[PDB]
RNA sequence: AUACAGUGAAACUGCGAAGGCUCAUUAAAUCAGUUAUCGUUUAUUUGAUAGUUCCAUGGUAUAACUGUGGUAA
RNA sequence: AUGGUAGGAUAGUGGCCUACCAUGGUUUCAACGGGUAACGGGGAAUAAGGGUUCGAUUCCGGAGAGGGAGCCUGAGAAACGG
């Protein structure tokens, strides 16, 4: 689990808890995974709001592309055209998310150009 | 160019008084010029309200603070020496600043919502409020959104009101701004529309936020006196 | 290899300088009989 | 040329309009600081030595000490492009400033034989030569500030100790 | 440097017709000061009020930390052999954060002989540098921002973690 | 009268040294000659003025007018530089430590282009106008200033090249590689002509050649190393050479001739701390120019006996030799002060 | 009022001006609200907040000012 | 372009920039692109005791101090005053 230089390690194995109703799996408390930006050990802290939806693609690593269809009460043509949204998300050592898989994410500390959300739950 | 909270008549002028910086924010306060001059009318213009500020009649929160645009926000007890004027100003039911008149044993204190508790430096517990009174050493069971009671002679917390299900809460913020009745429901969500819900005359229901609500007492016994109609 | 080696033609350097006809003061026959070996 | 001359210790200074430029030609191609003799600028002031100290040329432009290039050049001074003549003196100076550091053979009824005094004596104590109640009050307010603050801090830390014992 | 804004570049949707704006003061990219070895010269630049920033260019006196006891002691700099955030950076021999640079470990010899008595439990491939003098150590501090050269020594696991690389 | 360092029966002088009554007898030649604590590279233009000195932190261009003895401007360029040339007057081309290339004009910053790999050296061709840029690897590139194209890059050996130079009277492209081979290409044919190998007698470690030079006869070639060892070369028995170990010997960076002033067959060598000067056909040191700080590189002004270094201190040193030649027309009272 | 003592041209100082016209046409990217920054800067406002001591007071160097001048300026 | 690892620069988050690596990402549930009564519109806001899209205002977009370029000052600037 070390394919890059420069002392791949936690930055002070290490373990913390964001709290607020989201579990930390036992390999993510005491396991060999580094958890650089997975918020359970991580360097990031949790805040903001939590969004939920199924996925479209998980092709690249550390990219979870959620879909999010939601109801909105349209008054214009008085029928509901169905919503769709997208958000990239970093991995977690709890679930290899495949197609389907309604999961939720919490807002924190922009990681790439467009990701502020990291997976905290699978159900 | 005015907000809604000041109860400001439109036939007044063109430039509206921006409050200066201070304890509260700009959006949740009224300065002393809009307090004294054109609300309870102890002045007629800015010159003579500056004159009585130089005379130093005002004693808001037990200190003088001679300034025209001093942002008196929620329940800062305005104290005026002549005719022993003690004024606690709270929110009415339609968004304005209802300035209730109180007495000396009630103006000897105020209360404040706690915002955060910190292990800041050198092992010192720590508490802030909406006027920012960084007072030393409360108990460990100060959560967020509880209510301290400030001493107003020194600064110490004298009494403490715990935030839980079944407490008398005041809502300052959003579309519920200035309501009282605090019990139909409790619902703590995980990031928004999370609150304790407030009754009406027919005990209707309401939604707000945690930070937009703060406790003032118990179900029938607040030690704040409140105005009536 | 995106920005790496764009084989394009660029606008301000297309006439940034101008060549010279004779150039080397030697001859090309002097080059050949200079480094035959 | 005009020669400004200054005898500094007596406090005297005067200009002298010296024509007849082969008298002047002793100073030529000698930059600022290098000394000179009285012998090749004059005969009536022999045994004289002058340290040159700059001079405005015609068109009024000054020279600053020690650069090069006795024509005019455009430098950056106290930063903007100001014109400044070179430090070396040539044929085209209007005035040239001189400090006489040794009187030679003739008295001068402008420089030597006439002098001015100084301005005024010193004002500072150490300059004349060459509070304690505030020292009471400073020390008293300092020890009172210590006996207030460093005792009150532990006096509410003990209230934290009471809250921790009761909790 | 130039910038810090998304306006000059494309987002996750592929947009065009940028032509946006004259760039503001708060998009301030300063020049990349590649810190080297020399005589200690730190430029004291200003930002955000009296926020002085120490931009080190020629720093030497690295405070490098003995790992197993945590003893940050003073030494010199030799050169970085491997740093593929730029593989030309080690060709030009600069000194940035997270670089693995070589140190004459003579004060670490002095501390070992001073708080242990004898000279040489510690690993063998760093005992070879205990004998010879030049040990590998990785910079922690930021000379381009904080102006300092601090670091941590290589002791065993992290040593082989870099020696298998290069 | 400026003081002179001891040497082999010869005198040199420094102006703007680390040490250079003194305040009131100042001998300052060029006003505002000081940088931000170091110096990158200095060179003097082909005409009689306008020397250019590259910057150190917030790197600049610093053109000094010799007929005004001060600074003209300082274009704070975008990145830190390593190598540049001057193309007459106002145009000039630069390349930075990143793989980018700037074209300065009278208005400044006419273009910024790039090369695909990290570059180390640049030279310009007076004939048909293609700048050759040496970089890391198999790659020696061209940017022709005629039609702005790119050209079919010259295929090198493994590691790369430290310095490229073309010969002046006939055009023989040098490229000082890492594996001691000098890789002479032909600027006519765009092909190799020779792969000359460099030898010694000490052989400490596998040195890399870092400096290449020619002169205006077109028959000899001055070679360097990464060890402090000058070399001469001719076509006449091109396998051996004459060599010059230097007494400290880290990396020689500047070896330049004296092929346009008097006191002939003389050459300047320059490694990191010292710069010396010796004679051809014997290999004996004429003089040396020991400063109080290290040297980033040097340059020699044409027609006269003066040198301009770029160093690691705040000012730059200028070195005057009143036996190699005189001081030039804009410094024509240096022979009157010292 | 024989070391200062009121008027006060011209000089240092504290601050003043604390927000004004024309020209080429951007579709929630210009804008408005909102979430957050234990992801960050902050003059001023407000509340808080300092424990290392071997054998009666420290130095020249510049003004303003005088004096000699240059230049059409 | 899309992300990962590290460094640089930052007031800091950030492919914001560079080395290396992977070939991604948005879209028929409307990507991306087409124009004006975009001198008009969007609550941007005051509303008036009968004017029903006239009728109160913030903002059209960003620039500019002869022309591009570089630098400096400050709690705040790429200054209407360098």
């Amino acid at each position: 689990q070390s394919e890059r230089a420069f002392q791949k390690q936690p930055h002070i194995r290490w373990y913390k808890n964001a709290g607020l109703g989201f579990k930390t799996p036992k390999t993510a408390i005491e396991g060999s995974y580094i958890d650089k930006k997975c918020p359970f050990t991580g360097l990031v802290s949790i805040r903001g709001k939590i969004l939920t939806g199924t996925v479209v693609s998980t092709k690249m690593h550390r990219t979870i592309v959620i879909r999010r269809a939601y109801l909105h009460y349209i008054p214009k043509y008085n029928r509901y055209e169905k919503r769709h949204k997208n958000v990239p998300v970093h991995v977690s050592p709890a679930f290899r998310v495949q197609v389907g898989d309604i999961v939720t994410v919490g807002q924190c500390r922009p990681i790439s150009k467009t990701v502020r959300f990291n997976v905290v739950k699978v159900s | 160019a005015a907000p809604h909270h000041w109860l400001l008549d439109k036939l007044s002028g063109c430039y509206a008084p921006r409050p200066s910086a201070g304890p509260h924010k700009l959006r949740e306060s009224l300065p002393l010029i809009v307090f004294l001059r054109n609300r309870l009318k102890y002045a007629l213009n800015g010159r003579e309200v500056k004159a009585i500020l130089m005379q130093r009649h005002v004693k808001v929160d037990g200190k003088v603070r001679t300034d025209t645009t001093y942002p008196a926000g929620f329940m800062d007890v305005i104290t005026l020496d002549a005719t022993n004027e003690n004024f606690r100003l709270v929110y009415d039911v339609k968004g304005r600043f209802a300035v209730h008149r109180i007495t000396d044993e009630e103006a000897s204190y105020k209360l404040g919502k706690v915002k955060k508790v910190q292990l800041g430096k050198k092992g010192v517990p720590y508490v802030v409020t909406h006027d920012g009174r960084t007072i030393r050493y409360p108990d460990p069971n100060i959560k967020v959104n509880d209510t301290v009671k400030i001493d107003l002679a020194s600064g110490k917390i004298t009494d403490f009101i715990k935030f839980d299900a079944g407490k008398l809460v005041y809502v300052t913020g959003g579309r519920n701004l200035g309501r009282i009745g605090t019990i139909v429901h409790k619902e703590r969500h995980d990031g928004g529309f999370d609150l304790v819900h407030i009754k009406d005359s027919l005990d209707n229901t309401f939604v707000t936020r945690l930070n937009n609500v703060f406790v003032i007492g118990e179900q029938g016994k607040p030690y704040i006196s409140l105005p009536k109609g | 290899k995106g920005r790496k080696l764009n084989y394009s033609v660029q606008d301000p350097i297309a006439n940034y300088e101008a060549p010279i006809t004779s150039g080397y003061k030697w001859s090309d026959d002097q080059i050949d009989e200079f480094f035959a070996g | 040329m005009k020669l400004n001359i200054s005898y500094p210790v007596n406090g005297s200074q005067k200009t002298f309009e010296i024509d007849d430029e082969h008298r002047i030609r002793v100073f030529f191609d000698k930059r600022i600081g290098q000394e000179v003799d009285g012998e090749a600028v004059g005969d009536e002031f022999k045994g004289y030595v002058f340290k040159i100290s700059g001079g405005n040329d015609k068109q009024g432009f000054p020279m600053k000490q020690g650069v090069l290039l006795p024509t005019r050049i455009k430098l950056l001074l106290t930063r903007k492009r100001k014109s400044v003549r070179g430090a070396i003196v040539g044929p085209d100076l209007a005035v040239l400033a001189l400090v006489i550091v040794k009187k030679g053979e003739q008295e001068l009824e402008g420089l030597t034989d006439t002098t001015v005094p100084k301005r005024l004596g010193p004002k500072r104590a150490n300059n004349i030569r060459k509070r304690l109640q505030r020292k009471r009050h400073q020390r008293a307010l300092k020890v009172r500030n210590a006996q207030a603050q460093r005792e009150a801090a532990a006096e509410y830390a003990q209230l934290l100790a009471k809250r921790l014992s009761e909790r | 440097g130039i910038s810090r804004d998304s306006r000059h570049k494309r987002s996750a949707t592929g947009a065009k017709r940028a032509q946006f704006r004259k760039k503001r003061k708060f998009e301030l990219g300063r020049q990349p000061a590649n810190t080297k070895i020399g005589a200690k010269r730190i430029h004291s630049v200003r930002t955000r009020g009296g926020n002085k920033k120490y931009r080190a260019l020629r720093i030497e006196t690295g405070n490098f930390s003995w790992a197993s006891e945590g003893i940050s002691k003073k030494t010199r700099i030799a050169g970085v052999v491997y740093h593929p955030s730029n593989n030309e950076l080690v060709r030009t021999n600069t000194l940035t954060k997270a670089a693995i640079v070589q140190i004459d470990a003579t004060p670490f010899r002095q501390w070992f002989e001073a708080h242990y008595g004898q000279t040489l439990k510690i690993e063998s491939s760093v005992e070879s540098q205990f004998s010879a003098g030049r040990l590998y150590a990785c910079i922690s501090s930021r000379p381009g921002q904080s102006g300092r050269c601090d670091g941590y020594i290589l002791e065993g696991e992290e040593l082989a973690f870099y020696l298998r690389r290069l | 009268v400026l003081k002179s360092t001891s040497a082999n029966d010869v005198s040199v002088y420094q102006v703007s040294g680390t040490n250079v009554l003194e305040y009131q007898n100042r001998v300052e030649l060029i006003q505002d000659f000081e940088f931000s604590e170091a110096s990158n590279k200095i060179k003097v233009s082909r005409d009689g003025q306008y020397c250019m000195a590259t910057g150190t932190y917030k790197p600049q261009i610093h053109v000094y007018d010799f007929a005004n003895l001060s600074l003209k401007f300082d274009r704070h360029t975008d990145a830190e530089n390593v190598d540049f040339t001057i193309l007459s007057w106002t145009k000039s081309v630069h390349l930075q430590n990143d793989r980018s290339i700037q074209f300065q004009n009278k208005g400044g910053l006419h273009y910024t282009t790039r090369i695909p790999k990290f570059g180390r050296s640049l030279v310009y061709n007076k004939v048909n106008c293609d700048l050759y840029v040496g970089a890391s690897g198999n790659e020696l590139y061209r940017l022709n200033l005629e039609k702005g194209r790119f050209l079919n890059p010259f295929k090198l050996d493994t590691e790369g090249v430290n310095h490229v130079s073309i010969n002046e009277v006939n055009g023989l492209l040098a490229a000082g590689t890492e594996t001691n081979v000098v890789e002479f290409w032909d600027p006519r044919s765009r092909s190799r002509v020779s792969k000359l190998y460099l030898e010694n007698n000490i052989d400490n470690r596998p040195f890399q050649v870092t400096t290449t030079s020619f002169r205006n006869d077109g028959l000899t070639f001055a070679c360097g190393t990464s060890n402090g060892y000058s070399y001469i070369y001719d076509l006449r028995t091109s396998e051996p050479s004459i060599i010059k170990d230097q007494g400290y010997g880290f990396d020689i960076k500047k070896i330049i001739w004296l092929d346009n002033v008097g006191t002939e067959n003389k050459i300047v060598t320059c490694d990191k701390r010292i710069a010396k000067i010796w004679d051809r056909l014997d290999g004996k040191a004429y003089a040396s120019m020991e400063p109080s700080v290290d040297i980033n590189d040097i340059e020699h002004v044409p027609g006269t006996g003066m040198f301009f270094t770029a160093n690691e201190s705040i000012p730059m040193h200028t070195y005057y030799i009143p036996s190699l030649g005189p001081s030039p027309r804009w410094c024509s009272f240096l022979d009157s002060i010292t």
